[PDB]
């Protein structure tokens, strides 16, 4: 709907800003957050920090509102801080002007969210982020040990860039080849395992996690990987996915192109008018016939997000992606190594005309494009990517 | 005149070549060459609703026809303000230089608004200019019995119109 604005700084909150409007833009996300009412209670009463939790969905309530507000670019984020710190002594720490928070590490603030929906909406949270993988282990001297984990899940995953990358893309491949050891001789030898994973099960909404900082041994310094990365618009996993799994997705995956179409043809219906001027209706600006025409848009585009969703099959699982394609809907970038006092920006594709984004330097906005995202050379030359949020198609 | 007034050849041919009755009817021929138009610019809405109309005036400059345009009522009086003066005046900057079309300006003289009948008396000025010494028609005629009349806005148009016409 309404039009994401500045989100406001108050200096060290660089880090926090960002992380919170990229969870936001994840439609049904914040229509459960809006929907959230203490008389639902948490779904579960297995942590002894039940009511903290959901304050925190509470305060985030509030951020989303006046964040979708174009009026108010205030969110007030000066108690949502506070009580972070309680909940949680990682951000208690770091010393710093007025309390003690400062900049931290997006991915320990992510982890962190990540549990405070799911103690107060429960499983219901947790399926919509749930991956699968049919593991495989293999000893590389005893290729012949091959011990199979088919229950092994993780909510996250992780793109190791180290090694041989030069691309996102690159880098997805070598993440699955995660390297772990062995104490025992009895899976032969205390050889690194080639660690394989297939994932067999897509989550509607998929997290992507740079793992990068280090210690940086040999120069005695913070560091993180300085290897070029480029990520493309258009993310499609389709090899990683397991043959089996992958032919239902491409299938689903064609009721949602028709969607696509009769949404994008009704939509150059509304550049021409707007284009024309508004003639005879008398003592008029034309600014006032304008508005609503910028309305009647916002409403049809959720509109049809819903077609999308009611034409899947009730074969489709809740919990599963319905295709094999994903749209990138906001980056959480990272700019110098230190995270210490590094600054986090945001990038965030805009409501309105999904084609267009809306960089968020903190409460200062600026136009930038799509295309300008995808030119990014990453490394240390340019803003460089630690936390991609990808959306399935349609939803 | 009175010269050759007195000489007597012709009275009337001499007092309407002197005069500036000719300087009408020599650009009567010429108008047909260049085109007679019922051209307008300007736009709608807003304050451009109020200039389209006096713009239609603007670019039928000198004697032209314009007399289907100006017929509609409509227009006229969808102009606002003050807006509604500079419609009526204009109207008689399409007839400028020229006696013929009097008639629609003086509908709007007796008609609604105190504004339009300011602008009436005013375009009325403007179109009269056509004469001084022809002495047919004469703006006096018209412009005396609204200076009787003690509306301000009413009697200013026209005290300045007779300035304008002789």
């Amino acid at each position: 709907a309404q039009l994401p604005v500045g989100f406001k700084n108050m200096g060290n909150t660089c880090y926090l800003n960002a992380t919170l409007q990229a969870l936001y833009r994840v439609n049904d996300l914040r229509d459960m957050i809006l929907n959230y009412n203490p008389s639902q209670g948490v779904s579960n009463s297995g942590a002894q920090d039940e009511e903290i939790h959901k304050q925190i969905v509470i305060e985030m309530k509030r951020c989303f509102e006046n964040l979708q507000n174009k009026s108010f670019k205030s969110v007030l984020p000066i108690v949502l801080l506070n009580t972070l710190r309680k909940c949680y002594p990682q951000f208690a720490e770091r010393d710093s002007q007025g309390g003690f928070y400062k900049q931290q590490d997006a991915e320990e603030l992510f982890t962190q969210l990540f549990h405070s929906m799911s103690i107060v909406f429960g499983d219901k949270f947790s399926e919509d982020f749930r991956i699968q993988f049919k593991t495989t282990i293999k000893d590389t001297a005893n290729d012949n040990d091959i011990t199979v984990k088919e229950n092994e899940s993780d909510s996250k995953l992780q793109c190791h860039i180290s090694g041989t990358t030069n691309f996102m893309r690159n880098g997805l491949l070598e993440g699955l080849n995660e390297k772990i050891e062995k104490r025992s001789d009895l899976t032969g030898a205390n050889s690194i395992y080639s660690v394989e994973k297939k994932i067999s099960r897509l989550p509607k909404f998929l997290t992507v996690q740079y793992v990068r900082f280090f210690w940086k041994r040999s120069t005695n310094k913070k560091s993180k990987i300085l290897r070029k990365v480029v990520f493309p618009f258009q993310l499609d996993v389709a090899d990683m996915l397991t043959p089996e799994y992958a032919a239902e997705k491409v299938k689903v995956r064609d009721e949602l192109r028709k969607v696509e179409k009769e949404k994008n043809e009704k939509e150059r219906e509304i550049k021409r008018r707007k284009f024309d001027p508004s003639s005879s209706e008398n003592v008029m600006t034309p600014r006032e016939q304008y508005e609503t025409q910028v309305a009647l848009n916002e409403s049809e585009k959720d509109q049809w997000l819903e077609e999308y969703k009611k034409h899947f099959p009730p074969n489709l699982e809740k919990g599963e992606n319905p295709s094999c394609v994903y749209n990138l809907i906001g980056v959480i970038t990272h700019q110098g190594a230190n995270s210490e006092s590094g600054h986090y920006q945001a990038f965030i594709r805009d409501e309105l005309d999904e084609n267009k984004w809306y960089k968020f330097n903190d409460d200062k906005v600026s136009v930038v494009e799509k295309e300008k995202i995808e030119s990014l050379a990453g490394g240390g030359e340019s803003d460089s990517a630690l936390i991609l949020m990808y959306k399935g198609f349609g939803l | 005149n009175g010269k050759l007034s007195e000489h007597f050849l012709y009275l009337a041919k001499e007092l309407n070549l002197t005069g500036p009755k000719v300087p009408e009817d020599i650009y009567k021929s010429h108008l047909d060459n260049s085109k007679s138009v019922f051209s307008s610019a300007g736009l709608d809405s807003a304050q451009q609703n109020l200039a389209s109309s006096f713009v239609n005036g603007f670019l039928n400059l000198g004697y032209c026809n314009d007399k289907l345009i100006v017929d509609n009522d409509n227009w006229v009086y969808k102009t606002k303000g003050d807006g509604m003066t500079s419609a009526v005046a204009s109207i008689g900057s399409i007839y400028q230089w020229n006696l013929d079309g009097l008639q629609q300006l003086d509908k709007y003289l007796y008609v609604d608004e105190p504004e339009v009948k300011a602008g009436a008396l005013l375009g009325i000025g403007i179109s009269a200019s056509g004469v001084h010494d022809g002495e047919v028609e004469p703006a006096l005629l018209l412009l005396q019995d609204y200076v009787t009349n003690p509306d301000t806005k009413i009697s200013s148009a026209a005290i300045l119109g007779l300035g304008i016409a002789f």
